[PDB]
């Protein structure tokens, strides 16, 4: 949705990605994804054709546009939430640690009131 | 004998238990525990009887026969 509010002034056609532009633009911000959608137009205006009517900006310049855009610095660091999501049964084996983390961090943090009732400490780390 | 009366009394006042639970036979089945591992029985009871039915109300026997044999000395 960054990049839907670009494409909505410039005339770009229907034929092109957003989930695999969203996807392959991972390490930019939001600066650069304004610099790599004014390259884009720029390589649709250096190339071109001789009519002038139909302003088609396409997936190859995209592409193009893409290959000379440095990515900005300062952003691998600190603390990262959102990564992908694991399910329980992707680890194999080790039912007896998947019991003992349930019983100490989940439980403490979705039922807090059955929790405290029954008269349990919360490990403090 | 009457020493672990006391300490499952003091025990008993933060935790629900029925009055199906018979202390008699809890003193007779901890058989010169320790004073920690004691504890550790009411412990682990209390996390079988979430594990089961989490929305729950008491504790029964069957809570504690278990707990009685995973915590062994």
């Amino acid at each position: 949705e960054i990049l839907q509010v670009i494409t909505s002034k410039m005339p770009i056609s229907s034929h092109v990605d957003l989930g695999l532009l969203a996807e392959m633009t991972v390490g930019y911000v939001g600066a650069d994804l304004t610099a790599l959608c004014r390259e884009a137009a720029m390589h649709a205006l250096l190339h071109s054709e001789k009519n002038q009517d139909n302003p088609v900006i396409d997936e190859i310049d995209f592409l193009e546009a893409f290959k000379n855009i440095q990515p900005s610095s300062f952003r691998s660091v600190i603390g990262l939430m959102d990564i992908k999501p694991v399910d329980w049964e992707e680890i194999g084996g080790l039912e007896d640690v998947k019991l003992k983390l349930k019983q100490s961090i989940e439980w403490p943090l979705k039922f807090p009131w059955e929790f405290v009732r029954m008269g349990l400490t919360q490990p403090k780390g | 004998a009457a020493t672990r009366r006391e300490i499952f009394k003091l025990q008993f006042h933060s935790m629900p238990v029925s009055n199906e639970v018979d202390l008699d036979e809890l003193i007779l089945q901890t058989d010169a525990y320790s004073g920690a591992e004691i504890v550790a029985v009411c412990r682990e009871a209390a996390l079988l009887a979430l594990e089961e039915d989490i929305q729950a109300n008491l504790i029964m026997k069957r809570h504690f026969t278990q707990a009685l044999s995973t915590v062994t000395p």
